[PDB]
């Protein structure tokens, strides 16, 4: 269970050479699912001593319809007001 | 000119920054807890039109 | 890069003739500009990096 | 009259001066943009401009970009990097080949 | 176990109390369902066992 | 008091929902589709929301069956 | 297992350039025994004939 | 003249270039070509079986193992030399102006107010120490880790593999 | 001199990379978040300032016990005589929810007595429309009513009466003086208030903070929210009010806390004072008291560049230069790039632009070979 | 007998004593909040938990 490729490949003890001694290869230890990065953008920039990883998270993905409707109320009222202005114009 | 031009104000600012006790001074609050900080004059009038933020 | 020669500039090599009339460009005060000397720059009068890719001793003039 | 130095990479040769200039300009821009959030908050080298969870504010980052570009007479490439902290600002300023 | 004893633990898990309680409740419910399934299977397979 | 009903959201609309206890309080003694799917959903939610690896893997094994 | 986890494992390959160096030799000098001008003065004299020089 | 602070900084920074002593982490044993123990592999033997593929792969494996060991040793020596050079090199920046080219006289100051202990899985903190340019020589050196020998693999398997029957035709 | 110290600050640990289980602060602190102790050595006076949201039985009984134990020489309470009469008439209530059941009855304390002149009628209209709009923006429930004094102040007043201690009433949040100030202030309109309140959250940080605070309020409830109320949260709410209506915020907060400080400092009978006030007025009163007494906590000046590891940066640069020189000498060539670690901010990996640190003025410039392997001897040392 | 109530009590004890739910290992937080904040419940509610 790893999130970062460098941490995943730094010290690997379940390599084929090590596992061949016991000759047991569990299906739960597949490289396909062994590591998976996070869904947030991460990019490296030069630091004072070495590369450092900065994460760019822009918006959340768990907002709900109540919050959305509360944020949208002003737009609906503005639409109504503009329509009323047009009608009275 | 063959030398890159910097304004006298910029050169003076660099010379002041070379000091080990330099800190921004055009602040309304003593954020850096400097014992010699002096409250700058507030540029707000009686109407207080520009206070809105 | 090389500094600004006060009217005493001789290119190290023979540069490409980018144009036969100059560019009327608005320069900002105190901003460093890297004028292209070789004459093949793709960014206009300013250096684009093609000097490093072309065989020439003409280096950009930083002024 | 103080004659400007002949050497070019002064900002690169003086990391401390560049960092102080970056801190000053970023602090001024932040206080002018969102006073209620940065008036009482000192700006140091370790200061970052993200929320408590790590999300960044694009408006604040672009304001910092504009402040840095005006101060150093350079053009920051917004699409390539985002200045979410003073360390990133310093990295970009030092990376730029013609800062002043 | 030896590595954890030597180097402590990585840190603390950021979880909600509601999620904690629901996890415990789900564990209890799963255990109860397992017991019910065991009893029902025993009753069904009594004749064959 | 319009805000008290418009801008005030119910606690259930924000906080994660709990387990419906009445659904499991009394169950039939038949190892039928209802009990099987209840167990499947319980194990699936536990796997989704749990940090315990030892219990999840055995939960995965039971969930396949 | 005890011995394997009591000592570091063999490294895995990494594809990062560490202090990369020019594949060719040093960049031709502005002035010296052989300069970039000498190279530049070769494109205009290029022939591949049927006889040696 | 070097101040006490400068001496302490030098002492704590010279510890960043200490060799890891990898000799205790690897089996530095050269493989022996099967011709030394099997008659049918040796060319000078009277019972030599001329097989282009088998001998080819045997010598390829032996040479690969030997080359891996040799380059491991050479990289270790080069890393030792580089670390010695880095430790013994001069550091002009220590004589610069504090706050411009050197840390302020007060030293590093932590202006944060943490409330909980930091996690041990910090990616930047891990990486900045794990991957460094000055350690490139030893970071990518393949070696056989020192592990307890298993009879079924390190004793029994070679014996049965070597005792395979051989056919002239 | 003006003591320009931090006040109304809500940003927690801006220098820490918080996230996941590494939080920035602990908002939940029922006693410290609302209890403050101040001292004036010159007059030999002690002040116990309490910030109450009037929606916590725990804090109410804590304040009652504190008053009983301290036996203050005087007590100041931010309420009025009408509310005191209503509260004393209301008897046999010991629960904050039970008292909140009377919240409408206690709201009668906002007499806001004014004549019906044409100007006063225009005012009343504008003020009540703005009050409706600002209450809509607040969106607080009946459980959390910070501006309606309740059980805590009732217990404080009752204990003061039992102990025969002077009681000084400071008025509700909107008292006669505050209403007069609002009338003097002309910038007050429901439409402009709506526009500014829906345009205030101009940053994702502000939007997320607003959402977090109000979701926490909804989930926990009035009492739990009051208990978990923190100084940073109160400062954020003050700044949010400033953004909503800075002109009204001035009068409501700054002038009110200045007047409260005046009352507590210039016209306090005894040496021991127990003050109960709305929590968001506590920061200003405390700041004014500390500035007047010259008893601010001694802080150490923080260098803006003190947290930068210039030594580490220079050491890394020197190490990279030495490594490049050594590699160049070994390979009988020159470095391909002068970047310590490759980064894609500059498109040097796939464009003509390079990063080479080689600059000199003329053929006799001593810095000609700086950054090149020719600057080092066979021992890998600078010449 | 494998009585339902006794088995429920025993399984609750097993789940809580397994050590996977030790409060020392968890950093309780609201979770639904945009920023990571500690538990905001009342003191009585915390004691009840
Ligand atoms: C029947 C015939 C019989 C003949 C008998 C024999 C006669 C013998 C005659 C002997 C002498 C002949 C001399 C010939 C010269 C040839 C060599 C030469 O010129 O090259 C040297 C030339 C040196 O140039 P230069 O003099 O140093 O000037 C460089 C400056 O950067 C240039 O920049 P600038 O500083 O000049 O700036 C120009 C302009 C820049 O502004 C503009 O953008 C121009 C337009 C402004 C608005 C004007 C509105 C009116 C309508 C304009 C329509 C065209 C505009 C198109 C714009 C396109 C934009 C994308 O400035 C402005 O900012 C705007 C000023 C506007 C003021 C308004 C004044 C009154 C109205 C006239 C305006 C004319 C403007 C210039 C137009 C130039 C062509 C486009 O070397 C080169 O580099 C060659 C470049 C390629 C040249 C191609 C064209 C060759 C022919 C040119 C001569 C035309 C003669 C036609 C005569 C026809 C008679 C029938
Ligand atoms: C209700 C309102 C409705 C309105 C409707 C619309 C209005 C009508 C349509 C308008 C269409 C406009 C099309 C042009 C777009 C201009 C874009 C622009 O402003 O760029 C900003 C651009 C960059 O701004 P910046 O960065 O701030 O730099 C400002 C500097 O001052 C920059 O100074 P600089 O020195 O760095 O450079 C300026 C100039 C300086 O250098 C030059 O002048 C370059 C060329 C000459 C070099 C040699 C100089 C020595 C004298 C040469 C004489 C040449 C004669 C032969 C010309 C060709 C044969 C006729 O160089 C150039 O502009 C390069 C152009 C080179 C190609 C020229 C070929 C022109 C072909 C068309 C000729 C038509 C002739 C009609 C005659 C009618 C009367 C008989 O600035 C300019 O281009 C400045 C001029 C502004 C535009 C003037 C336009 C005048 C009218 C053009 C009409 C064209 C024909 C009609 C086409 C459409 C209808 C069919
Ligand atoms: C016939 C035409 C009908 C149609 C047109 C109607 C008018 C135009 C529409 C106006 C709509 C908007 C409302 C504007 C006025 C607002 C006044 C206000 O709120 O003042 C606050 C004022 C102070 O109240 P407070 O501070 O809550 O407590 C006062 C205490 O009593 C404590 O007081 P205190 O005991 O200390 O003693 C002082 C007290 C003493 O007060 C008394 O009770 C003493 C009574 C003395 C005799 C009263 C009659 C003399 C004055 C008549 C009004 C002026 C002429 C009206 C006719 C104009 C056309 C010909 O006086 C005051 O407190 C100040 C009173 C001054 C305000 C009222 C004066 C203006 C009223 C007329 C409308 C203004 C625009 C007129 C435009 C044209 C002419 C310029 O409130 C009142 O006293 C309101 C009383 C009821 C007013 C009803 C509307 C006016 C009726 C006038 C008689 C018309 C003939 C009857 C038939 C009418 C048709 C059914
Ligand atoms: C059959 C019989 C039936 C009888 C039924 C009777 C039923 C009971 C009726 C009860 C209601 C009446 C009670 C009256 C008691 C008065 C007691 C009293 O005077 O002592 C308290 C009173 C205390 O005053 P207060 O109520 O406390 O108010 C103090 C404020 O400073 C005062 O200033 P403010 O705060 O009120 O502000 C005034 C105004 C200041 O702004 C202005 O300059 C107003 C004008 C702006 C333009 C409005 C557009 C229309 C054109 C108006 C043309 C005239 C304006 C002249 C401006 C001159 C500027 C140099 O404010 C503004 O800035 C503008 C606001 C207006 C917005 C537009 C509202 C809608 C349209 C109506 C506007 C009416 C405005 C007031 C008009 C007053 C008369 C001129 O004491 C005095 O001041 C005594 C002074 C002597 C007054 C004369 C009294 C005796 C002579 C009048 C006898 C009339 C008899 C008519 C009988 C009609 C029926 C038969
Ligand atoms: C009926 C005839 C016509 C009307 C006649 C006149 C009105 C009669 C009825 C009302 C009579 C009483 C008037 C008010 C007396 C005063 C009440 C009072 O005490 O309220 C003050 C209230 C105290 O409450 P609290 O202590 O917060 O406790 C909260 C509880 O939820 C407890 O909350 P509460 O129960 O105290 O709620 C207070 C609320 C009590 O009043 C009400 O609830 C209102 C009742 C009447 C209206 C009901 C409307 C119902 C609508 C839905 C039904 C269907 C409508 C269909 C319509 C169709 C046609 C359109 O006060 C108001 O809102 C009064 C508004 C009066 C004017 C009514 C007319 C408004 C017209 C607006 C039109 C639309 C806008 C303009 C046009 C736009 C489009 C172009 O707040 C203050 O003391 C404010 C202090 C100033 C600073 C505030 C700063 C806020 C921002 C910072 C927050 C963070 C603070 C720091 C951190 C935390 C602490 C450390
Ligand atoms: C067919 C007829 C239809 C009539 C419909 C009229 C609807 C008018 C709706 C106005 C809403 C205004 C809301 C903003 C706040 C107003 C002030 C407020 O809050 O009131 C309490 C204020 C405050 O009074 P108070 O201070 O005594 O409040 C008591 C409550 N405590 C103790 C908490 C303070 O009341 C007033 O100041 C007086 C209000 C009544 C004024 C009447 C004036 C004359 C009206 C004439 C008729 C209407 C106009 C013409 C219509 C023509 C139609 C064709
Ligand atoms: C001729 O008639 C008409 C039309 O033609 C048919 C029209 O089109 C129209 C056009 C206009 C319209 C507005 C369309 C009208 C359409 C209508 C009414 C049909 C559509 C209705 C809907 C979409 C509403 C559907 C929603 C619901 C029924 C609500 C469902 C709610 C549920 C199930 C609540 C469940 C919640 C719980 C059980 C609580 C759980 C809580 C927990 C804490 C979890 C448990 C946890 C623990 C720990 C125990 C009109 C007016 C009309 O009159
Ligand atoms: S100088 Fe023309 S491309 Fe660099």
């Amino acid at each position: 269970m790893f999130r970062w490729l460098f941490l995943y490949w730094y010290n690997s003890t379940d390599t084929p050479s090590a596992i061949a001694k016991v000759n047991l290869w569990s299906y739960i230890n597949l490289r396909l699912f062994k590591a998976r990065l996070s869904s947030s953008i991460a990019y490296y920039i030069l630091g004072l001593n070495n590369l450092e990883l900065k994460k760019l998270k822009i918006f959340y993905k768990n907002t709900y319809f109540d919050y959305i409707y509360l944020k949208s109320i002003p737009c609906l009222f503005l639409i109504i007001f503009f329509t009323n202005l047009y009608l009275f114009l | 000119r063959k030398e890159l031009w910097r304004s006298q104000d910029a050169l003076q600012e660099e010379e002041l920054m070379v000091n080990e006790n330099w800190y921004p001074k055009n602040t309304q609050y003593n954020i850096y807890n400097q014992p010699d900080f002096i409250k700058p004059k507030s540029g707000s009038g009686a109407a207080a039109d520009d206070i809105r933020i | 890069s090389i500094p600004y020669q006060e009217g005493k500039y001789r290119p190290a090599s023979i540069p490409m003739v980018a144009g036969f009339f100059p560019y009327n460009c608005y320069l900002q005060q105190g901003k460093v500009y890297s004028w292209c000397s070789c004459g093949i720059s793709q960014s206009g009068p300013w250096c684009d990096g093609l000097c490093n890719s072309v065989v020439t001793r003409c280096r950009p003039v930083v002024f | 009259y103080n004659f400007p130095e002949y050497r070019t990479g002064g900002v690169q040769a003086n990391p401390g001066i560049t960092a102080k200039r970056i801190i000053k300009c970023i602090g001024e821009r932040l206080r002018k943009y969102d006073p209620a959030r940065w008036e009482n908050v000192p700006i140091t080298f370790k200061t970052h401009f993200r929320d408590e969870n790590g999300y960044s504010d694009v408006a604040t980052s672009i304001q910092i970009h504009d402040a840095l570009e005006r101060e150093f007479g350079i053009d920051i490439k917004d699409r390539l990097a985002l200045v979410t902290d003073v360390e990133t600002a310093f990295y970009i300023v030092m990376s730029h080949h013609d800062p002043l | 176990k030896q590595f954890e004893e030597r180097y402590g633990r990585a840190g603390q898990i950021n979880i909600s109390k509601v999620t904690y309680s629901t996890l415990i409740d789900v564990e209890k419910a799963v255990l109860k369902m397992d017991r019910l399934f065991r009893k029902v299977a025993k009753f069904e397979n009594r004749a064959f066992i | 008091m319009i805000w008290k009903y418009l801008q005030r959201t119910n606690r259930g609309n924000i906080i994660q929902a709990g387990l419906q206890h009445r659904k499991f309080e009394n169950l039939p003694f038949k190892q039928n589709f209802d009990n099987l799917t209840k167990a499947y959903d319980l194990r699936m939610w536990y796997i989704s929301n749990s940090p315990h690896e030892a219990k999840n893997l055995e939960y995965v094994n039971e969930l396949e069956a | 297992v005890q011995s394997q986890h009591s000592v570091p494992a063999s490294p895995i390959r990494n594809q990062r350039h560490i202090n990369p160096v020019r594949e060719s030799g040093p960049l031709p000098s502005y002035d010296g025994t052989y300069t970039m001008e000498d190279i530049r003065a070769v494109f205009y004299n290029t022939t591949v004939g049927r006889d040696y020089c | 003249k070097l101040t006490a602070s400068d001496e302490a900084y030098l002492n704590e920074v010279r510890q960043r270039y200490v060799t890891p002593d990898m000799e205790k982490w690897a089996y530095l044993d050269y493989k022996k070509h099967p011709s030394t123990t099997l008659s049918h592999y040796d060319h000078k033997s009277k019972d030599y079986v001329e097989s282009e593929r088998d001998d080819y792969n045997a010598d390829v494996a032996t040479n690969s193992h030997n080359k891996l060991i040799d380059d491991f040793k050479r990289n270790l020596q080069m890393q030792r030399k580089v670390h010695d050079i880095l430790q013994k090199m001069d550091r002009p920046y220590l004589r610069g102006v504090p706050g411009v080219t050197k840390n302020i006289s007060a030293g590093l100051q932590d202006y944060s107010a943490p409330v909980s202990k930091k996690s041990q899985s910090d990616p930047n903190d891990f990486y900045r120490d794990a991957y460094r340019n000055e350690n490139r020589w030893i970071d990518q050196s393949v070696f056989t880790p020192k592990t307890s020998k298993m009879t079924h693999y390190d004793v029994e398997w070679p014996k049965e593999l070597a005792s395979r029957p051989v056919t002239k035709k | 001199m003006i003591s320009a110290r931090a006040v109304h600050r809500f940003l927690r640990n801006p220098n820490l990379e918080t996230g996941a289980a590494f939080r920035a602060g602990t908002r939940f602190d029922p006693f410290k978040n609302t209890l403050t102790v101040l001292k004036d050595p010159q007059n030999g006076r002690t002040l116990y300032l309490i910030g109450t949201t009037n929606s916590s039985t725990l804090l109410a009984n804590r304040t009652k016990d504190l008053v009983q134990k301290e036996k203050p020489d005087a007590v100041f309470v931010q309420t009025n005589k009408e509310w005191w009469n209503l509260a004393k008439n209301i008897q046999d209530v010991k629960c904050q929810q039970e008292l909140n059941r009377y919240n409408d009855l206690l709201s009668q304390a906002y007499t806001l007595s004014l004549d019906n002149t044409i100007r006063n009628l225009v005012f009343k209209a504008k003020f009540y429309s703005w009050l409706f709009v600002i209450n809509w923006f607040k969106a607080f429930p009946d459980d959390f009513h910070p501006f309606i004094p309740g059980l805590e102040m009732k217990f404080a007043i009752e204990e003061a009466n039992k102990q025969n201690i002077p009681v000084v009433l400071g008025g509700l949040e909107v008292d006669d003086v505050t209403l007069s100030a609002l009338k003097v202030e002309p910038r007050l309109d429901p439409f402009s208030q709506l526009y500014y309140g829906y345009r205030a959250l101009h940053n994702s940080f502000w939007r997320r903070e607003h959402f977090d605070n109000y979701a926490t309020l909804d989930v926990v409830g009035g009492e739990a929210y009051a208990e978990s109320m923190d100084r940073f949260r109160t400062n954020w709410f003050v700044k949010y009010f400033e953004k909503l209506a800075p002109y009204q915020k001035k009068i409501i907060v700054d002038q009110k806390d200045l007047d409260l400080f005046y009352a507590l400092y210039r016209d306090t009978p005894g040496k021991k004072i127990v003050a109960v006030v709305n929590q968001w007025h506590v920061p200003g009163i405390e700041n004014h008291w500390k500035s007047a007494t010259n008893t601010h906590e001694p802080l150490k000046a923080i260098n803006p560049i003190g947290d930068m590891d210039i030594n580490k940066y220079m050491e890394s640069q020197l190490v990279n230069d030495t490594l490049r020189a050594f590699v160049s000498k070994v390979g009988k060539t020159e470095p391909a790039t002068w970047k310590n670690y490759s980064t894609i901010y500059h498109k040097d990996n796939y464009e003509a632009e390079r990063v080479r640190h080689v600059a000199f003025v003329d053929h006799k410039d001593p810095h000609m070979y700086h950054g090149l392997p020719q600057d080092y001897d066979d021992n890998i040392k600078p010449k | 007998p494998e009585d339902e109530g006794i088995e429920q009590q025993l399984d609750q004890q097993e789940v809580l004593l397994s050590g996977r739910y030790d409060p020392k290992l968890y950093d309780f937080q609201e979770g639904y909040t945009k920023n990571p904040e500690d538990d905001q419940t009342s003191l009585i509610e915390k004691k009840a938990f």
